């Protein structure tokens, strides 16, 4: 999961 | 954390964080630069600022909990890092969910050289  | 937050998007808005709002417009994901594109780019816009008021806080990694009731998001009594955290989750959640109108899939992806302009928190 990464949105950053 | 990421985990908590993704979870959130999916719940509230029912689309997957990547790849739905981790490439959008100029500010949903790693960017930061520019005038947002549009109401959902403008929410990633506001968390980004509300993670810049926490200096010593690691949104990316540090973990809180939160519990729905009836829908509504409420986040649980952690460190204060935590809570100060989920607020910022809450609200782009939130954020998203009250413009999912608007989203438009011509922003998914969308170029750095057209991240134009200047906005500050």
């Amino acid at each position: 999961a990464v949105y950053s | 954390s990421l985990l908590e937050f993704g979870k959130m998007i999916l719940e509230e808005t029912g689309k997957l964080a990547i790849p739905s709002y981790s490439s959008y417009g100029c500010y949903c994901g790693w960017g930061g630069k520019g005038t947002p594109k549009d109401a959902t780019d403008r929410c990633c816009f506001v968390h980004d600022c509300c993670y810049g008021n926490l200096p010593d806080c690691n949104p990316k990694s540090d973990r809180y909990k939160y519990k729905r009731v009836n829908g509504a998001i409420v986040c649980e009594k952690g460190t204060s890092c935590e809570n100060r955290i989920c607020e910022c989750d809450k609200a782009a959640a939130i954020c998203f969910r009250q413009n999912l109108n608007t989203y438009s899939k011509k922003y998914m992806l969308y170029p750095d050289f057209l991240c134009k302009g200047e906005l500050k928190c």
